[PDB]
RNA sequence: GGACCUGGCGGUGCUUCAUAUCCCUCUAGAGGAGCCUGUUCUGUAAUCGAUAAACCCCGAUCAACCUCACCACCUCUUGCUCAGCCUAUAUACCGCCAUCUUCAGCAAACCCUGAUGAAGGCUACAAAGUAAGCGCAAGUACCCACGUAAAGACGUUAGGUCAAGGUGUAGCCCAUGAGGUGGCAAGAAAUGGGCUACAUUUUCUACCCCAGAAACGAUAGCCCUUAUGAAAUAAGGGUCGAAGGUGGAUUUAG
């Protein structure tokens, strides 16, 4: 049986969010990207370098907010604007989650060198899309 | 390599082999000290970091508050034993769940019988285990009935025989709410159980189910023999049959039109009239009819004749 | 419910504010104006129709939550409450009371459609029997009320024609009159143009048939709808032509000669050349290999 | 398959194509109709016994290779009776035929068996039994048996069309390698006579 | 021991079917020859893993050195690393899969039946079943609504990998860890899969199907040159000019 992103059935008690629910065939055909990169188009070089830092920055910030992302980072690139679009969570003090803001906000554009910006979106609960 | 870390929810799932622990931590608690002004310490302006006495005192606090949180999951839980420890027979259940209806169940209290895994056989799994328990409840005021649960968790079986067991209960008439109006005989399927009306502090000498099943039906004072087969199903069936087919004083009385009065050997040759007819008094007399014809116990005419030597039978127990 | 209400505020609100940002600010902003809005304010590249943002209003979103079925009295509402099947039941007792006393005086709903009307689970023979006794009362001498009732149940067909479309004949070039169609099979394209006279010639790519077909099979390819339709040297041709190979050239040739010679030719005979086959475009073409296979269909050595 | 069930198949004939089967005819007039294939045509050259042979024939997808090597036989096969009819007689020449494609169809047709046998499991031992064979089934077995007959390997140099000329001119004079092996069809079923009642169908 | 419940089996009955599968049938092959490439066995100082279906041009969309974990010899000790280990266990696992599956079931929660047993729950002119959820279906990709893709749950087989990586348990840290240098990949034999043939619908040349001519077969072996590389496997030419006469049982695919 395919196991690749496939959370299984439990018993009906189990909260799963959209992205984890869709399995890989609904890869775009009703998820998505997590992250916008062109380097996966047609003709250009940088890609294998743009993953790197891909999965860099999916580590980094989930050690750097720990346990206050509800669900994974949207790292969009445009321009040299690399963007740490979030869903985080509302149990922290707000002055803890500004100052994890600025330290990530020049950490990452120190070690990338560019203009990055993260923009937190606060929620209530972890969602749940079904639960399984 | 920080790449080939991985998430902790993953390491544990591949260690515990379930399938076929970070919450002691503050936000910016580092090794090296460095104690922050958004995180630890609050927002003087000024950035510092602490020295080699407060790092040692801190962290020897909190390993010392690990070892107090390996105490609080290494408690001893107290769980009160029925006919037996590892025994599931005098568990009491809690009150039965508060019924969706607007409805409730306070003064029931539950107790199992029997905790049996059951098994069957399936084309693709093979043995497959469902509990089987049964369940008594009752109000030690007449209310009372038992049912089974089945499921395929403990937990969800006993919830079920319960839920289920406080719609199918019964009335048991009690004679002064002690003991039961007579002595009842009777075979349910291949178990006999023999229960003979007992006068005050007598106490409950019966099988230890018999004697869960009448505290939850407030009989106080029976004796009780079972034999044949000892079937738990058929033991609580066949008692439950004979209490709720009791015959009482005042239904006699208005069965056979006649006073139905007492004679303690306590009180002396004083008549206690316990229940008189409710419509007229016959007036021809019970017929009495010299050498009864009645099927006697030998057990009972081996007990009275004293030929009954048991080593196992009038012994010192505890109370009930 | 306060949710659908609210619902329905807040989409009358922000479909105001959605003709704010775009500049239809004049109050009537239409739903496929409102599709268009949404689509390009957030592009969509999602394969699934649904799997895309949408604002509707909150009625076709959220389903039909149907009403309390008893007040604060229990005594529920309709009388066939305790079959729990209350619209079904009393449509069908209403039937057949029409029947009985339309007895005494003298397409089809699909069951997701009639589950639909009703808001209420059916089975599969309750749905058959309900058409069976709606068949009792049409086949019956029914009135007008009862034809209401039958045609509130019966819906739409929505016929389609089979008639070949004819192209317009273009009388150009100096004075000529001529067809240009089109054709494809097996990834090759054939443009042809077919003058109403002329005796018979074909300009394939600027050579004649005899140059760019040397094979007879392809010769009797293109002679086809001619003999066909009797006008073998009566009309002349001359096609473009690129991809494919020997015969799919030729194939393509063939259907855009026919689909070109369909407006000089009436139209019974252009029903019966399609009838012949030669009008329907070919959807034979060349399958995939597989992942593991040893060509499209054709699998490898033992399996078993 | 890339068609519909609905795609219906489309018919080639000039004489229907003219004038019961009314409602037939509005009916198909309705239908959906399927492309024709490249093989069949509206020429009445044609034979279809002629295309099935060709394209039985066929070796790897060159009809190319098997028009080329059917229509050499025939023209061998006319060049033959022409020489016939004119070393012949008077009378001699009344009696001789020429057609290639009636001498093809007539030695088919004495080429066909009326009798097959089908081996049946009994009791472990296998039997050949004698069977009515279907038309489809005996005009296949004929024109199978010709071909095979060609591709013998006991021919050694000899080309196609001189093979198949040859064996067709035997086969229309009722001689020959098939009609041989169609006797002995015919004779093996007489010796299994009696293994008939084997049958179930 | 008696009697059952459920499941599996039956060289188990009746009925209805399979359709590229069940047979009769249809087309092309394997098995026979040579070559290539895996595997077994033998060999070597010389890895490991797959091993009926569901291993056998399989980890490899790929080993002259490197790869590399193997072997030989010689060296290194807070060692690229708050070390390391390709050490042992896939019968501790995550991970990602095979298989049934070219299936349609798996089911929370209730309710009833069985004297309240394991268990069971069918009749549309209807006799107790109701059902959220997963799966098929539906919706998507490719050229259509067709076909092909994807998809196919619960579980089965302690099926496959601690060697992709991570990792529990047990072990090593003068070692089982680290580095350098040179070798390991040969056939008395056997077998799996492919490639090319045994020619005449063929062979060579033009042409890319209207000719001329012949009347066969190594992508092996030896020699030359070239490509790439520090260091030759590949490529072209030369040479040669094998066995081979369309392959039994069995079998494959459509
Ligand atoms: C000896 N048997 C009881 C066995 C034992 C173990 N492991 C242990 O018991 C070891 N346990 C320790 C390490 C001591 C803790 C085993 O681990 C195994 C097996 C059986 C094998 C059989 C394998 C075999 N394969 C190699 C072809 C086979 O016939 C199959 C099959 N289905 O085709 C198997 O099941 C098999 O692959 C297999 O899984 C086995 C074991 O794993
Ligand atoms: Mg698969
Ligand atoms: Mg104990
Ligand atoms: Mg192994
Ligand atoms: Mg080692
Ligand atoms: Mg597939
Ligand atoms: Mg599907
Ligand atoms: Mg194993």
């Amino acid at each position: 049986k395919n196991r690749a992103a496939r959370v299984r059935v439990s018993k009906g008690d189990k909260p799963v969010t959209y992205e984890e629910a869709h399995a890989p065939h609904y890869i775009a055909h009703r998820k998505g990207w997590l992250s916008l990169h062109t380097g996966n188009l047609d003709g250009e070089d940088h890609a294998a370098e743009r993953t790197v830092e891909d999965v860099f920055l999916r580590k980094f910030m989930w050690g750097t907010f720990p346990g206050c992302l509800a669900d994974q980072l949207v790292l969009k690139r445009r321009g040299n604007q690399l963007e740490i679009c979030a869903v985080v969570l509302r149990q922290l003090s707000p002055h803890k989650y500004y100052f994890l803001v600025g330290y990530s906000e020049t950490l990452l554009s120190y070690f990338y060198k560019c203009p990055v910006r993260l923009h937190l979106q606060t929620v209530p609960s972890k969602v749940v899309y079904k639960y399984l | 390599s920080f790449f080939t870390k991985l998430t902790a929810d993953e390491l544990w799932k591949g260690a515990l082999a379930e399938t076929g622990l970070n919450r002691g931590q503050i936000i910016g608690e580092g090794r090296y000290g460095f104690l922050w002004p958004g995180l630890n310490v609050p927002l003087v302006q000024t950035i510092a970091q602490r020295s080699k006495e407060e790092q040692e005192k801190v962290e020897a606090d909190m390993i010392q508050q690990r070892e107090e949180w390996d105490r609080k999951k290494k408690m001893k839980v107290k769980r009160e034993r029925g006919w037996s420890g590892n025994s599931w027979g005098g568990i009491s259940l809690g009150p039965p769940d508060p019924g969706p209806c607007g409805e409730t169940y306070e003064d029931f209290d539950t107790r199992i019988l029997e905790v049996r895994n059951v098994f069957t056989m399936t084309a693709k799994e093979g043995r497959k285990k469902s509990i089987r328990v049964l369940v008594a409840v009752g109000n030690g005021k007449g209310a009372a009935g038992f049912s089974i649960g089945k499921a395929t968790d403990r937990m969800d079986a006993f919830r079920k025989a319960k839920n289920r067991a406080v719609h199918h209960l019964h009335y048991i008439e009690r004679y002064e709410d002690h003991t039961i109006f007579h002595d009842i005989s009777l075979r349910f399927k291949r178990t006999h159980i023999k229960m003979k009306k007992q006068p005050k502090g007598y106490g409950l000498r019966c099988h230890r189910a018999i004697i869960t099943i009448c505290r939850l039906i407030g009989i106080k004072d029976m004796y009780a023999k079972v034999s044949g087969s000892i079937n738990m199903l058929s033991l609580t069936q066949g008692l439950f049959r004979g209490l709720s087919r009791q015959e009482t004083h005042q239904q006699l009385a208005d069965k056979k039109g006649l006073h139905v009065v007492e004679i303690r050997e306590e009180c002396g040759p004083l008549p206690i009239v316990v229940a008189s007819p409710r419509g007229p008094l016959r007036k021809d007399p019970e017929p009495e009819d010299e050498v009864p014809d009645v099927k006697l116990d030998w057990e009972d005419v081996k007990t009275a004749q004293g030929m009954k030597r048991s080593v196992w039978s009038n012994l010192k127990r505890a109370a009930t | 419910e306060d949710f659908i209400k609210k619902q329905i505020e807040e989409f009358n609100i922000g479909k105001r504010h959605l003709a704010n940002m775009m500049g239809e600010d004049p109050e009537t902003f239409t739903q496929e104006d409102i599709d268009r809005a949404i689509a390009y304010l957030f592009p969509s590249g999602l394969f699934e129709k649904r799997a895309r943002p949408v604002m509707k209003h909150p009625e076709q979103i959220f389903p039909r939550q149907r009403a309390i079925q008893w007040g604060e009295d229990g005594r529920p509402f309709h009388y066939l409450f305790y079959t729990g099947k209350q619209s079904y039941y009393s449509l069908m007792h209403d039937v057949y009371g029409m029947l009985l006393n339309l007895e005494k005086h003298q397409r089809w709903l699909i069951k997701e459609e009639l589950e639909e009307m009703l808001v209420e689970k059916l089975s599969d023979l309750d749905y058959m029997q309900f058409i069976r006794l709606l068949e009792k009362l049409l086949t019956s001498q029914c009135g007008a009320a009862e034809e209401e009732f039958v045609q509130r149940f019966r819906r739409s067909v929505t016929l389609e024609s089979k008639k070949q479309l004819i192209e317009p004949v273009q009388y150009d070039e100096q004075g000529m009159a001529f067809s240009k169609s089109e054709g494809k099979r097996k990834t090759a394209k054939a443009e042809a143009i077919v003058y109403k006279h002329g005796s018979g010639r074909i300009k394939v790519n600027g050579i004649d048939y005899q140059l760019y077909f040397p094979i007879t099979q392809d010769r009797e390819q293109l002679m086809f709808p001619f003999h066909f339709v009797d006008r073998l040297g009566k009309h002349d041709v001359t096609c473009t032509v690129s991809g494919g190979g020997r015969s799919a050239q030729a194939g393509a040739i063939r259907l855009a000669m026919a689909k070109a010679l369909c407006s000089f030719v009436t139209e019974d005979e252009v029903e019966w050349m399609r009838q012949a086959g030669l009008l329907t475009t070919d959807p034979r073409v060349r399958e995939r290999k597989k992942p593991g296979q040893e060509g499209a269909r054709r699998k490898f050595t033992w399996k078993k | 398959s890339r068609y519909s069930p609905e795609f219906k198949d489309p018919l080639i004939d000039k004489e229907y194509y003219r004038k019961e089967e009314k409602y037939v005819r509005e009916l198909k007039k309705t239908q959906l109709i399927k492309a024709a294939p490249a093989g069949k045509t509206s020429s009445v050259f044609e034979d279809p016994v002629i295309s099935k042979f060709t394209n039985m024939m066929m070796i790897g997808g060159n009809k190319v290779l098997a028009r080329s090597l059917m229509i050499q036989t025939l023209e061998a096969v006319k060049r033959k009776q022409f020489e016939k009819y004119h070393a012949a007689s008077a009378e001699e020449q009344a009696t001789i035929e020429r057609n290639p494609y009636t001498i093809f169809h007539q030695a088919l047709k004495n080429c066909e068996p009326m009798i097959g046998l089908v081996p049946i499991l009994k009791g472990g031992r296998f039997y050949q039994v004698p069977v009515p064979l279907p038309d489809r089934r005996r005009r296949f077995l004929a024109m199978k048996w010709m071909i095979t007959e060609c591709r013998d390997k006991k021919h050694q140099r000899t080309l196609m069309p001189e093979k198949l000329s040859h064996k067709l001119l035997e086969a229309f004079h009722n001689q020959g390698p098939v009609i041989k092996r169609k006797h002995d069809l015919h004779k093996m079923a007489e010796a299994n006579r009696a293994l008939a009642h084997y049958r179930w169908w």
